[PDB]
């Protein structure tokens, strides 16, 4: 009942980078994953919600996939303005709380 | 030659059973499914595996010994386990992002017969060059005429896991001694619509008030209930079947033989 | 998966005769309509003849009506073309092709060369790093070492050069230099 | 013409029981019960369907036991479509509905029609497009005018020949057919799901408001039928009409007639 995401990820500008988030039946199996984007010295902000959905203001480049207990975030058309920490979060039914991942620092 | 109905203290009896569906039964774990359906490389080379072919289900019920014969008078039938088709969470195909699984739906054959002898079958082929698989009883000596009508293809529904649904139908030129009812609804998106009730009786008497007469003190229940296809996560599709309940009222009819 | 192999092609003189063979493996040959299509050197394709699975319906192109006869042996997995009264124009590589419903003509064989000429089967003569092949007829010639395309000289004889085991099946020539 | 009382006695009733096959266009030796894969005119003006793309009305003249003044009266009909289950064949080089999908089953535009008559079914011609050139070998409306598109009383005809009368330019003529009982239904639409009921328990009565059935002129009974079930979609997407045979069983009795 922890969310496991790579501590770091990187890519060449224009590439597709993939950050994975792996959980269990108690969290990601039965509950949706939101992704939060965080630039140094600002708050987290909603990037993806409900595994695969963009709020208005998030480019088509940002996308998700869900397969059972694991989800991934896909940043396509990588740009320098995308350098930051990507936080994975989901409710856990057994812990009766929100679990997050470690965070993923995306370097370009 | 059918004489008058015997009445009195022990002139009536009841059969009540269920028939299971034979839909292909791929492996130890998939009873009531077919094997994930594949499509021939060419129109000419159609040859479905036996575990991809739903079959007519039949049941011979022995009646009390008795010239008197048992007359089947009324039927009640329904599909058993309709609610099971609400299972939209078992490795299905999400209809869309965060969608539930696509439920069992699509091409359906619901059929059931009550007979004093075996259901009599006529063969009709979608494609006469289809090679029906070793282990099934199929139309023999198929000609192009088999595709529309070919009187060679007669047969008795006398064996289970035997007669594929897609190449046999009740033979309307025979079956004097059977009452058969079926409906095909075709189409990939046809919604299942299954009614259940213990309040609906169907009468088995003909224009002359005679029901099927049970030759050899045997009653013959036949049924098919291909409900639709289960769509797996991959998109691969398996026919899914359900059991059919029968309750048949019978009475005694005097006969000269 | 599916292979068709033609054979029987060679050199024959005008007014001559010739039987072609297609060997089908990989599929129920006995289930499919089968075709002969030919390709004259440097020109496009031209359908010759079709035959139904059970040999109930044979059809011929006009250019060969009355001279060619298509046939099949479903027990021997083989399609045949009987070519009578051969003409110079009938020179082509003859291909064997399957027709399947909705697919149409799908699989082809490698083709077999039929050359119709009054000219006779002239053998080659052999021999910078390599060996040369002078004044041979007809075209199909092999170069081995345990290569340019030929030229048609006005003599009616081909010549090709290679950069040895030379083979020319039409003249039984297998000379090693 | 004048209908007198029903003769009863030892030899007053008889039965016809046959099947009618579908003429769907029958391209080649291997595709009986199909049409040829449908193509569409270059222009509205140049519509000219090949004969093997045109389903046709099926008819059967049945000679009855000879009489005589007495005529055979058709009293009841039982009919059903033969071979409905064949439409579950979703594996014969069809069109996968989606990745690893089964083939798209036979579905779409359907005409199920059947008649019982003492003489030929009487047809009225109606044309979808009057400039449609119906192909050599079919009997079609002659002297087509634009009025042919809605109604043109010139276009009368008898369903007296098989593989002859295209379905799409003939209908039962409601101004005639006194001596026939006809029933049909068109369901139009590319996605219309086939719904075929079968049962040997359903009788249809052929008697009119005066208790008289069709009267068999010439000691002949005329069964007409069409059962275009839908289209088969090939792997390529190309579509062929697919038809099925219809069973008939007609009770007949003897009626005295002037």
């Amino acid at each position: 009942s922890v969310l496991t995401q790579p501590p770091s990820a990187s890519g060449t500008p224009g590439q597709r980078v993939t950050i994975s988030c792996s959980g269990g039946s108690s969290n990601i199996g039965s509950n949706p994953v939101n992704w939060f984007q965080q630039f140094p010295g600002t708050a987290p902000k909603l990037l993806i919600y409900a595994n695969t959905q963009r709020p208005s203001g998030v480019p088509d480049r940002f996308s998700g996939s869900k397969s059972g207990t694991s989800v991934s975030l896909a940043i396509s058309g990588l740009q320098s303005e995308d350098e930051g920490d990507y936080h994975c979060a989901a409710w856990d039914d057994s812990l009766k709380g929100w679990v997050f991942g470690g965070g993923t620092k995306l370097t370009v | 030659e059918v004489l008058e109905v015997k009445t009195g203290v022990d002139s009536i009896t009841e059969v009540e059973c269920f028939l299971t569906p034979e839909m292909g039964d791929p492996d130890e774990h998939l009873r009531g499914f077919s094997k994930s359906i594949s499509i021939s490389d060419t129109f000419e080379s159609d040859s479905p595996n036996r575990d991809m072919l739903p079959c007519y289900s039949v049941a011979r019920i022995p009646l009390p010994n008795l010239i008197l014969m048992w007359e089947a008078v009324t039927l009640k039938t329904e599909v058993i386990g309709v609610t099971s088709l609400m299972n939209v969470h078992s490795n299905g195909q999400a209809t869309h992002d965060n969608g539930a699984g696509k439920p069992v739906q699509g091409t359906s054959f619901h059929f059931f017969s009550v007979g004093g002898e075996a259901l009599e079958l006529q063969g009709v082929l979608f494609n006469y060059r289809t090679k029906y698989p070793d282990g099934t009883i199929f139309p023999k000596n198929a000609t192009v005429q088999s595709q529309v009508m070919n009187t060679e293809h007669k047969a008795y529904l006398d064996k289970n896991k035997a007669y594929p649904v897609e190449c046999w139908v009740p033979d309307p030129t025979r079956n004097e001694n059977t009452r058969y009812f079926g409906t095909l609804t075709g189409g990939e998106n046809v919604p299942p619509v299954l009614h259940i009730t213990n309040t609906a009786t169907t009468v088995l008497l003909d224009e002359f008030g005679v029901g099927p007469l049970c030759k050899g003190d045997n009653l013959y229940l036949s049924a098919v209930d291909v409900c639709g296809m289960f769509t797996n996560r991959s998109g691969s599709q398996q026919w899914r079947g359900l059991s059919r309940y029968f309750k048949v009222q019978l009475r005694k009819r005097r006969v000269k033989n | 998966e599916v292979q068709l192999v033609e054979s029987g092609g060679g050199l024959v003189k005008p007014g001559g005769s010739l039987r072609l063979s297609c060997a089908a493996s990989g599929f129920t040959f006995s289930s499919y309509t089968m075709n002969w299509v030919r390709q004259a050197p440097g020109k496009g394709l031209q359908w010759v003849s079709s035959i139904s699975s059970s040999s109930t319906y044979m059809y011929y192109g006009d250019s060969v009506k009355g001279r060619f006869t298509i046939s099949r042996d479903n027990a021997r997995n083989s399609l045949y073309l009987q070519m009578n009264s051969l003409r110079v124009e009938d020179t082509a590589v003859y291909y064997c092709a399957r027709y399947a419903h909705d697919w149409n003509v799908d699989y082809w064989g490698q083709g077999t060369l039929v050359t119709v000429s009054s000219a006779s089967t002239k053998g080659p003569s052999v021999f910078a790093l390599g060996c040369l092949v002078k004044d041979y007829f007809p075209e199909p010639v092999t170069v081995s070492w345990n290569t340019f395309p030929a030229v048609l000289q006005s003599s009616g004889l081909y010549s090709l050069s290679s950069v040895c085991n030379v083979n020319h099946k039409p003249s039984n020539t297998k000379v090693d230099k």
